[PDB]
């Protein structure tokens, strides 16, 4: 499955801004091949840490927090 | 027959007895359960409302 | 000089600046009377309790009236003191606000009468009672099944028309006829119209002339009614101190007290302890309740009434109110439908006093068979409701025959109920009450109809009724 | 007059102008930058003014993305809101929030008026007085959830039930025999499915009456406050210059909620109960407060929510739930059946089911298809395990009659007719109240479970029936 997949990782010891921008980094290289006429498959496993590395980010820059301290 | 007839409508009735007892219990055990979920809800917004507030 | 000035006004809450070095101290009264100098202003009679020291020469109060009209640099003298409050015998048969002034209308007390402090430490341990003596009411149920204790604290579960005002004023009646001391009924929080009522029904049983009211009522700040079990206590305290009696203290809603200071650490800006409530829960609940005590000389003793919101008694305020709690007396209204008054629940009302090492033996022994006959008595309805009364057993139709004789003679005549009745009501001393119940379990009564043991005070009241009957 | 950025705050951008010089709020500010060199980007920005802070600074929001704002950055003041194009010129035209074609079928020129996002609600003296019925030509909401000119309507439905084709027939309903516009406005709801209605907005013919305005979840929160405020002004002018009775569609107004929700926390402002913003009741009412009948004309606006989790007690489903009139929910077990339109019959309520509204026979009979429906719908798991020769002759009656009836609710639509070639058919209110007032009564329990299927009136059901041969 290697000849056409792409393996993003961000894993638990990278700073939560590397959490963050995992997603993104991951449909920014999806989008290249969708401007281009492919067909793009992303899996993002567990965007639940993506939202809590995004909470710790807000909390850190001092942002007000939400419900179960999400912002 | 008959005498087995009225055994089996007064165990049935002992069944279904039992059933009201068993669940009159559930009910009991979840509504502490119930009460004890409430209490925490109750203090988990107000902590993320008063912490909302000391963000300002 | 001790006279500062507004800074802030928000709602309740009122910051008040002094000079240097003339702050006043914590929790006391700072006055606000002000004559309105022009069409512009408003005429303003106004009382601040001290809360915090904020710095910078400020002081940040609680309100007990409406803030509203109040102009930033309007003056605001110290008065030296917490809230004074009059205390004696010129407080019996008058209704006071939580200022320590009277809400009636016949007159107002003069400046030269003794006025105690709201805030007042602890009663400490060189002064309290070594033993647990047994606060003696004439209720059978009461000093059967959950005896009293002077200097204890006693919960009421009731109302909503099941016969707690007449049990209050009852206890008002027999303390006062044979302990010859006094009641003070703080009214903390509740409906206005039931305070009327409250007031009425004392005044036309001629209880009224032996307590002494406080009522601060819904409408009042909560920093008011935070303040109402307090000055209604300084009341209790000069009558057990000064005059060495045993008083009587009802609070009304003691719940209303924990919420009203949960209203009050919001508006002062605390961050909330589990469920809301202030995180001097337990510390407020302790300087009201410490001081209801027995000492030395006399005594408190406390009969409250409890909410417990949505039915759940691991709420932090019934858990506070619970661990001071010396008695547990329980109204049901399925008693008072059936003709049993006082509709004490003689299974659910619970006290620690009724033990062998404080009651007695004897006492003991006669409550808790009684207590046992009741609950096979409560076993036995449904088979009574399933089977009927008949083929049940010969033992258990004694067990039938006993207690229902034994619940109808935990009914009394008050003295509160001659004015509806015109029985005259009784007193039953508890070593009487001990011999009746005893000679009931005996069998010494069974011969006696079970009507004969309703509303009737000692034992032979019981026979000389039933004497009269046939 | 033309101020500096101070401060880029993820969607919220704060501006410093000229003293003297502040915009009012809710005023359109403009950022027209070109880059001055290759560590630039251009930037094309329109801000909302918000908030007015200390020194002549203003807190703004933004209708597109921040991402490229360089601090010091020059801000054109419109001296106006949001302006946007109305009239005839945004028929069959797709905008956005700033009232600009999303579509490449041209630009609106300069000359057309343009009408301001924020407007005050019509008067109490310029309503109607009494309540009228819109009336729809669908005999489930003509009969048991009638929709009032002028009111709210919730429609609770999801994905492959239909909801798009019941919006479309509503469109062409309204649009032939009231004459009137209606607006779409999708708001923060799925890209994707805003194209599929669009598209079927194409083929259905529907797009030649429909304006429609698009701010999706893609766009920042401040586009997806203003989204349903520029649909709802592309309404008001066909209501208050053409009289007309418009149509208003609002795609998951939940979002409107949360969108100010996610603004506020970084406005400044302390979090409301449950996360929401604070002026959650007065945002959604001067959204809702505009859409009302007066004496010219009326917008009527059918509005679909989504309920998180389906808890109807979190404030923002509970503050839209406030305005609303009537509801239709729209129910997948009914579509996999082969209803059309999948309307639950007992579940879908309105405040216009009463018979000073609808009359005393149509009150009547839509009271007896609850009864007999809601009558059926405690069987099923009888029918379905027990089966059907078990159940009594007089129940079997009563299943009968209901499938009769929740066969005869589906119809024909007009925009179904180019998907199976049936013309579709408009029925009206009498003539539907009739036809279940005749199934009622029993005249047709000898036509057969189907005849009843996919028509519009009852002497359709007697042609199908007499052309099944029956």
């Amino acid at each position: 499955a290697l000849d056409y997949t792409i393996v993003v990782t961000a894993s638990a010891s990278q700073p939560a801004p590397l959490l963050f921008l995992a997603p993104y980094a991951g449909v920014a290289m999806g989008e290249y091949f969708m401007y281009k006429g492919k067909h793009v498959l992303v899996v993002y496993d567990d965007l639940s840490k993506q939202a809590a590395a995004y909470r710790e980010l807000s909390l850190l820059l001092r942002r007000p927090p939400g419900r179960e301290a999400y912002p | 027959l008959l005498d087995a007839k009225a055994s089996e409508h007064a165990a049935r009735m002992t069944a279904m007895k039992n059933a009201t007892d068993n669940a009159n219990e559930l009910i009991r055990t979840l509504t502490l359960s119930y009460n004890r979920a409430r209490q925490a809800a109750i203090t988990q917004e107000i902590t993320e409302i008063v912490a909302g507030a000391n963000a300002l | 000089m001790t006279r500062g000035r507004v800074i802030q006004v928000m709602g309740p809450v009122v910051d008040v600046k002094f000079e240097n070095g003339h702050l006043p101290a914590i929790y006391n009264a700072l006055k606000i009377q002000h004559k309105a100098r022009n069409e512009n202003e408003v005429d303003i009679d106004l009382t601040l309790e001290v809360a915090l020291h904020l710095g910078d020469d400020t002081v940040r109060t609680i309100a007990m009236a409406s803030t509203d009209g109040l102009i930033r640099g309007m003056e605001v003298i110290d008065t030296g003191a917490p809230i004074s409050v009059p205390v004696g015998e010129v407080t019996l048969g008058r209704v006071f606000n939580v200022l320590g002034e009277p809400i009636d209308l016949e007159g107002d007390i003069p400046a030269d009468a003794r006025r105690d402090p709201i805030h007042r430490p602890a009663p400490k341990f060189e002064e309290l009672a070594t033993e647990v003596e047994i606060l003696e009411t004439g209720i059978k149920v009461v000093d059967l099944l959950a005896p009293y204790i002077k200097g204890g604290k006693i919960g009421l579960f009731g109302g909503a028309g099941v016969g707690k005002t007449v049990l209050i004023q009852e206890l008002i009646h027999n303390i006062a006829q044979e302990h010859g001391g006094i009641s003070v009924f703080a009214g903390v929080g509740e409906r206005t119209r039931e305070g009327n009522d409250l007031y009425h029904e004392m005044k036309d049983s001629g209880v009224i002339s032996k307590t002494a009211m406080v009522f601060g009522q819904m409408n009042e700040p909560p920093g008011a009614r935070m303040r109402v079990a307090l000055t209604g206590l300084t009341m209790a305290e000069y009558f057990r101190d000064e005059q060495g009696q045993d008083v009587l203290l009802f609070i009304d809603n003691i719940f209303r007290f924990t919420q009203a200071g949960s209203e009050v650490s919001a508006l002062l800006g605390r961050m909330p302890s589990a469920v809301g409530y202030q995180p001097t829960l337990a510390t407020e609940m302790g300087q009201l309740q410490e001081r209801i005590t027995s000492t030395a000389k006399g005594s408190i003793t406390s009969i409250q009434a409890i909410y417990v919101p949505a039915d759940d008694y691991t709420d932090p305020a019934p858990a506070t109110t619970f661990s001071h709690l010396d008695a547990t007396t329980n109204l049901e209204r399925k008693l008072a439908e059936m003709g049993i008054y006082p509709a004490v629940d003689p299974l659910a009302s619970t006290s620690r006093a009724l033990a062998p090492e404080i009651v007695g033996e004897e006492h003991y022994q006669v409550a808790r068979k009684v207590q046992q006959t009741l609950q096979r008595y409560k076993e036995l309805q449904d088979i009574i409701a399933i089977l009927g009364m008949d083929e049940l057993s010969d033992e258990d139709k004694l067990v039938v025959h006993r207690a229902r004789r034994i619940q109808f003679f935990l009914s009394q005549n008050f003295h509160v109920a001659e004015q509806f009745t015109g029985q005259p009501g009784s007193y039953v001393p508890v070593k009487e009450t001990v011999r009746g119940f005893k000679e009931i379990l005996e069998g010494k009564y069974d011969h006696l109809p079970e009507d004969a043991f309703r509303l009737v005070g000692r034992i032979e009241e019981v026979v000389e009724k039933a004497k009269a009957m046939g």
